């Protein structure tokens, strides 16, 4: 206090992201004859992995003179949560900020609305397999302060025995600010 | 039978009337992509009026596209918004 | 804006909504737009005697919105006031200045023609709806284009056009009339029905599509 | 009308804007030898892997093109006795004057007004990019020929698009906005600073055609006009 | 305005239906006419129940509105 | 959640000749009654600066109408309370706009016209009338628009 | 045979005798091109007695 | 609270399928789907009727029991007498929508008839009701103001309304009604400072 | 306009009676009177037998 | 969907699968559809008399799925037991309203013409299979384009096409009937085979290709 | 029909769509001078080192183009006496009504029916991109020639895409799912949160035309309702 430090605390992304957006959104004023960005952006119906994520102390100034988008990325903790701007189908006429857990989960995959399109609307196509992305070992390290030589369990990876034969010891690491 | 399509674009603007702005439409592009961290769109306007003196920066433009014919009572008659953003 | 309808024999209320909107389900909105009670339409006209304003019968007139103003509560409110007078909101009300059509039609393009007048007693004559539209075409067309002391390009070039009586000149008069009349948004379009060149009298008659 | 045994032939005339305002009204003394009118459509066809898709966008810009020869023998005029060569030169000079003065993007005045005195039809037109091509070959040495191509802007029956008088009921120029702005100009810098603070506070507390009658769009103008005649805080709100 | 349970409605309906003819009296579960009339009586029963519930809700709402005791 | 009020306005708000066209009735609105009690009982926040030299600042207190015509001064207070009441709900806490009705603003304008006509006799104090005539047409727009707003909202 | 009712343009919901439906009919039949029939044409009558 | 078209129609098709195996077609133009649709649509009408009636009860029914009636906008109406030149010889016909106008320059009001009336051949004087073409108090008019009939039948001698129309009630929102009811309910309090103060105001000379 | 970012895409192949499933990650619209009106649908993580 | 077939003199079950689906390998799943015991096809009927329902012999029908439904276990289970009830289920069952067949063919394009009937005992009449189609087509054809209370743009303008019997009117009627018939996706195509005139009487016939 | 063995041929006719319901038609008094029908194919052939690969993707747009004039004699009509000039003017006005307010405003008809009585062929057509083309020439002082190109939407005997009815056996709306949504509307926040948690718990341990007759597509929909109303957990599962 006295200094411009601000601390945001929450046990989930939707709790933190609410505090982050709500901190700065109203005061971002403009000359609209009718309101500001809070009326035109719902930024509601957010969710994430509340059960697996502990309490967070994400700092305002984690990025030196960066944009809110740079600070928004840290809160997102990609790729475990998907953030993008898209039209609000439930409320036509206005936009919506989406922050939800990734749809690669089985039940969350089924929760996405399906859309049909036959070949009769296809002008051109360019689709195929690729081995550009290929990893064998996957791990989710906790926030980078905790380090193996000065504390508790550092990491806990996972691999398939058949997979590593073709691609040996190919690691894939992601830091998660939450844990 | 072959389908028939009659597109009818509308544009609405909030700070010059929006209906007059939409009339001079010629073409637009709307690049939206989750791969990158930024969604961007472009609009081409006719040279009938001096838009440089009119359209002040940071205005909000809404675009509506009519997929197919109104009276036919097709499912496409929804006036679904395609994109909204800040110039 | 809106459309008129006339109730027909044993007319099903849902048939109206289907017949003009394709889906049946908008009849809830239509009956709210017309301030009807549950008996939306009735065969017997004696039943209307009990609650005339809130009960319609065969041959009565209903107001049909266009699709965009269907769910607007304010339009529902206003459309509950202007029942079979809604025309007045589009064409408007204005002061009467045609005190005698027997006067100005015999003097034509000049200064010092039209004047305010009084119908009834005490209340100054306000002329409304279609009768406003008559005046607002007539008073416009008699004015020369340059004339009025704000918003020029009012009026018409008609006073220029008294040239030689030969056919081309007659079509030029048709063109200025058409140009002058389609210049106000209250008319969709215009076209010529007929024309008649006497030895020094032009006569011609024109259609105009007033809205509603 | 054409020569049909019921009425005599009548011949084309073109109205031009006069440079002092009003018009010139030129007319041909021998009608065109060839007359062509095109009506292109903006329809497009794309072929998908399993179906054809037909899409239309409506009528496209029409083209008018015709070719003819000016008569040889002298013919009286409505204010002179002009020969074919004088008529052709007058035409070239009108056309040159109309083309050259258009150096500001587009003439604010009239397009050319076209009367088809032969088959009943009327158009507003502009010089096509082919322009007025004039030639005189060995054959027919004493007869000039002219080739004109035009593009149609719209029917002459319809007035200009932007010039149409809209409904304009109620008040398009509200006094509330004007006197609000005058008030806020008249306020002291500290007053406006406090008004900005109050606006920011209200924005924080958000969560966590005009007519005085039968219209809600002008509600804010009446409220914005208040909070200055009454001291609702050191400065207005919204 | 009172409840009427499905079977009461269905019985009244079939009793009225049989007047004036005797080429219908076969109402085993397999019959389609029984199924239709069961569905109509189900819907009428649900209508009565929802009507009674909505009446209660209306009473509550009027009690709210009259004294402004939200 | 209330913007603090100026000291001037707060002091002002907390407490024969007759015109032929418009006359007063000294009737207060229900909404105006509720606000008056709120200010009387609860200690609303108040500002400390007085930069805004408009409205009642050196115009309603400077004029001699306070001592000469106290009855007329009671009309001016009622109009301010009625003007401050309608501005209260729309800007913030719209729940109190349920108590306002057409007749509430009708009587206010009539009271405005009477005090305004009386002030026209005085040649010094026309500055007060200058704002009242602008405010007079403001109430009429609410009068002809308030029944539509409640049904819309 | 029939006697109808017509919405007369005064707003006058006129109940109208049979010899007047004959006018409404004869009028329509007279206006059409030669050789057409009233057969299966509609009439703008409001209701029938 | 209230069901809707597809909500009911879908229930009904499901029960139809479940009860019997004899029906499997539910295409457009099926007599069964047609019957089901007409049933569903009828039931939706009853549901909306119930909703509107409950809305009216919420608005007016709960308070009307205390003898306080709400003012409802209605067309001005009353009895009008028509006199003939001579006694009728044949039954005369007067359609609904027979229209009425006032020759007095200060009264632009107009009336019309809602239902058909007939004059018997033996009758000589007929009373017919008329209804104003406009709502509210605009319809109100003093006695003897019409003086004319629009149907132009030369048998009629003169027309006049025997009594003034006063049934064109204005439109009053329920806010004023609720306010007055609450004021009446608060005035019945006893042994209170504000009630005692209010009770001292009944005397005309007690002001301060 | 039915296609939107993040929406699941189902395709049925009529060429050989096959079925495909996709996940939309990007869409790029293109409107112009000069030549029709097109809409790109970027997809990822696609699989068959849907 | 499925194709019909019959057992021929000393045809083996291998031969059928190979001829229709290409690979002989598929016969194994194909016997389960026809619910056959091991002697899947057997020449002699006095051998079918062993246990009649679980076999096929010379002259008996067989069921042949489309290849997509060949592997579906539900298609196997349904085709096993339903047998001839396939066609009826596949083209539908509903109430019969062609009670007065002689009568509805005296007043078409007029309302009130159809009515429930009774067959069997104590149950409303029902129609199935091909006759389900004869009913719906005949009714649909005799219904005006916007007269059902939901899903309008159903029916025909046959009530509107009465005209001077010149051939252009006859081609117009032909096209309307063909559009009418081809509306239902269950019918492949229609085509005219005759149109014929008798003064003020039209007559003609249409061939429709119903899916197997 | 033609002129051969059978009675007199019938001219070509065009059917347009009436704004106010019904239809209006146009028959040519003079059969066209030229009549061309192009029916290309969308197929490409590319040879490899020692084989030829042929691929096709259906039938291409069948383009109809014909040129005709109008007679100078008058002839009887259905109403009035219309000469060739009036006939061609009416054709122009009809095409302009179909084209000018096609992309703008609204046109009731979605297509045009093109009748070839002489060729005994029928198709549904739309204005081509080339569009109508009218021209009058030296050696035809009294006549008027028209040139039109069309693109065939499809056979006239088939029904419209939007006016097609599918099989639709059994119930088309799965009422259990549709009323599970309805029952879910009422649930408390804790109930929904527990529903989500249960769904996650089931999800992370998995791998280790509605008709209940003759189908199993609507299985889980009925379970959801039953699990919601009865109560498997605080919210439910699936």
């Amino acid at each position: 206090d006295g200094d411009n430090e601000v601390k945001f605390t929450g046990s989930s992304a939707h709790e933190v992201m609410t505090g982050i957006i709500r901190r700065f959104i109203p005061y971002m004023k403009y000359n609209y004859t009718e309101n500001t960005i809070d009326n035109y952006l719902d930024y509601d119906d957010l969710s994430s992995w509340d059960e697996f994520e502990k309490l967070t102390e994400v700092s305002a100034f984690t990025n030196f003179d960066g944009s809110l988008k740079q600070l928004m990325d840290m809160v997102t903790a990609r790729p475990f949560n998907e953030l993008f701007f898209k039209n609000s189908e439930k409320t036509p006429g206005k936009a919506q900020l989406v922050l939800r857990k990734t749809p690669f989960n089985p039940t969350e995959w089924r929760a996405l609305d399906m859309i049909k399109v036959p070949t009769e609307d296809f002008i051109e196509e360019d689709v195929g397999k690729s081995d550009v992305e290929t990893y064998s070992i996957f791990t989710a390290t906790p926030a980078g302060m905790l380090k193996e030589l000065n504390g508790d369990v550092f990491s806990k990876p996972q691999f398939h025995p058949e997979l590593t034969d073709r691609y040996g010891y190919t690691k894939f690491e992601v830091e998660n600010i939450y844990l | 039978m072959r389908r028939i399509r009659r597109p009818k674009v509308r544009i609405e603007i909030v700070t010059y009337n929006g209906d007059e702005f939409g009339a001079k439409l010629l073409g637009f592009q709307t690049k939206n992509s989750m791969e990158d961290d930024s969604s961007v769109f472009q609009i081409n306007m006719a040279g009938d009026t001096y838009w440089d003196k009119l359209v002040m920066a940071n205005d909000i433009i809404r675009i509506f596209i009519t997929p197919n014919d109104d009276p036919n009572d097709k499912e496409g008659k929804q006036e679904r918004l395609i994109q909204v953003g800040m110039v | 804006r809106f459309k008129k309808h006339v109730v027909q024999h044993e007319e099903t209320m849902q048939a109206i909504a289907q017949r003009y909107y394709g889906d049946v389900s908008y009849w809830i909105d239509l009956v709210e737009h017309n301030n009807l009670k549950y008996p939306y339409l009735v065969e017997t006209d004696e039943e209307k005697m009990k609650d005339p304003e809130r009960l319609a019968s065969t041959g009565d007139t209903l107001i049909i919105p266009i699709e965009s103003d269907l769910t607007d509560v304010s339009a529902k409110e206003i459309n509950s006031r202007d029942k079979d007078v809604l025309v007045e909101l589009a064409l408007g009300r204005d002061l009467n200045i045609t005190a005698d059509e027997k006067y100005f039609n015999e003097h034509g393009t000049s200064d010092n023609i039209l004047a305010f007048s009084t119908n009834g007693n005490g209340d100054l004559d306000t002329v409304k709806g279609i009768d406003n539209m008559k005046q607002q075409l007539q008073a416009r067309l008699l004015t020369p284009r340059g004339s009025l002391m704000l918003h020029p390009n009012y009026g018409s070039d008609l006073h220029n056009l008294f040239g030689l009586n030969i056919p081309e000149q007659a079509t030029l008069i048709e063109m200025e009339v058409l140009r002058t009349l389609t210049s106000d948004n209250r008319v969709k379009s215009a076209n010529l029905i007929d024309w008649k060149i006497q030895g020094n009298v032009y006569s011609g008659q024109f259609s105009v599509e007033i809205k509603s | 009308p054409q020569s049909d045994g019921i009425s005599n032939l009548h011949r084309i005339a073109l109205r031009f804007p006069k440079e002092g305002g009003g018009y010139d009204m030129y007319r041909f003394k021998v009608n065109p030898e060839n007359y062509t009118i095109d009506s292109p459509q903006r329809t497009t066809a794309i072929k998908t892997k399993s179906d054809i898709v037909i899409e239309d966008y409506g009528k496209d810009i029409e083209v008018i093109n015709f070719t003819g020869t000016t008569g040889f023998r002298p013919v009286r005029e409505a204010d002179g006795l002009k020969t074919g060569k004088q008529k052709m030169e007058e035409l070239q000079s009108r056309v040159s004057e109309y083309a050259m003065q258009g150096g500001s993007g587009n003439v604010s005045g009239s397009y050319l007004q076209f009367f088809n005195f032969t088959d009943d039809s009327y158009y507003k037109v502009h010089l096509a990019p082919q322009g007025l091509k004039i030639t005189r070959s060995k054959d027919e040495p004493l007869l000039f020929r002219y080739e004109i191509t035009l593009v149609v802007i719209g029917s002459l029956t319809e007035a200009d698009r932007s010039a149409v008088t809209t409904e304009e009921f109620g008040n398009v120029k509200p006094n509330a906005s004007q006197r609000v702005d005058e008030g806020i100009k008249e306020l002291d810098k500290n007053a406006r600073k406090t008004r900005d603070r109050n606006n920011q506070e209200i924005s924080r507390r958000e969560n966590t055609i005009y007519n005085p009658r039968q219209s809600t769009n002008g509600l804010k103008g009446n409220i914005d006009n208040m909070a200055l005649i009454i001291g609702y805080g050191d400065g207005g709100v919204s | 305005m009172k409840t009427r349970k499905l079977t009461n409605i269905l019985s009244k309906l079939i009793d009225k239906t049989m007047a004036g003819t005797s080429k219908i009296t076969d109402f085993t579960p397999g019959s389609a006419s029984r199924s239709l009339l069961e569905a109509v009586s189900l819907e009428i029963e649900q209508f009565y129940i929802l009507t009674k519930e909505n009446i209660d809700w209306g009473i509550q709402e009027g009690i709210i509105e009259a004294f402004d005791f939200q | 959640n209330f913007i603090p009020q100026p000291q001037g306005l707060l002091r002002f708000l907390n407490t024969s000749f007759v015109s032929k066209f418009y006359t007063p009735q000294l009737q207060l609105s229900e909404l105006a009654k509720k606000v008056l009690t709120n200010i009387k009982t609860d200690d609303i926040p108040v500002l400390e600066r007085e930069f805004n030299d408009n409205t009642i600042i050196h115009k309603a207190n400077d004029t001699l109408l306070k001592v000469q015509a106290p009855r007329m001064y009671m009309i001016l207070q009622s109009i301010v309370l009625e003007a401050y009441a309608i501005v209260n709900c729309f800007v913030e806490n719209p729940s109190s706009l349920k108590y306002l009705t057409e007749e509430d603003v009708s009587i206010t304008r009539e009271n405005l016209n009477y005090v305004a006509d009386y002030l026209g006799n005085y040649d010094d104090y026309n500055s007060v009338v200058l704002d009242l005539r602008d405010l007079d047409l403001c109430f009429s727009a609410i009068e002809l628009q308030l029944p539509l707003i409640k049904k819309e909202a | 045979a029939n006697s109808g009712t017509f919405v007369m343009d005064d707003g006058r919901k006129n109940h109208v005798p049979a010899y007047m439906v004959a006018v409404a009919l004869g009028g329509l039949a007279s206006g059409l091109e030669i050789g057409e029939s009233i057969t299966f044409k509609p009439l703008r009558v409001s209701s029938l007695d | 609270k209230t069901r809707k078209l597809t909500n009911i129609l879908s229930k009904l098709i499901d029960k139809t399928m479940a009860g019997t195996s004899k029906i499997t077609d539910f295409t457009p133009g099926s007599a069964s789907r047609s019957l089901l649709e007409a049933v569903s649509l009828e039931i939706e009408q009853f549901y909306i009727l119930t909703k509107e009636n409950i809305d009216w009860g919420i608005q007016e029914g709960i308070i009307e029991a205390f003898d306080f009636q709400k003012r409802q906008s209605k067309r001005a109406y009353g009895d009008v007498t028509i006199q003939f030149y001579q006694p009728l010889d044949m039954r005369m016909y007067i359609p609904a929508g027979t229209t009425f106008t006032s020759t007095r320059q200060e009264y632009p009001q107009q009336f019309e008839t809602l239902v058909d009336y007939y004059a018997e051949p033996d009758s000589t004087e007929i009373v017919v009701e008329v209804y104003c073409k406009e709502t509210g108090v605009a319809g109100n008019v003093p006695e003897g103001t019409i003086n004319t009939i629009a149907s132009g039948s030369s048998l009629i001698r003169s027309v006049n309304n025997e009594y003034s129309f006063n049934t064109g009630t204005k439109e009053e929102s329920q806010e004023d009604f609720k306010r007055r009811f609450h004021s009446f309910v608060e005035s019945r309090g006893r042994a209170t400072n504000k009630s005692v103060r209010y009770g001292a105001l009944q005397i005309p000379d007690v002001e301060g | 306009p039915k296609y939107d970012l993040g929406k699941r895409l189902f395709i049925e192949d009529k060429q050989r009676g096959d079925t495909w499933e996709f996940y939309i990650e990007s869409v790029e619209h293109k409107f112009d009177y000069k030549q029709g009106y097109y809409t790109t649908v970027g997809v990822t993580r696609g699989l068959k037998d849907a």
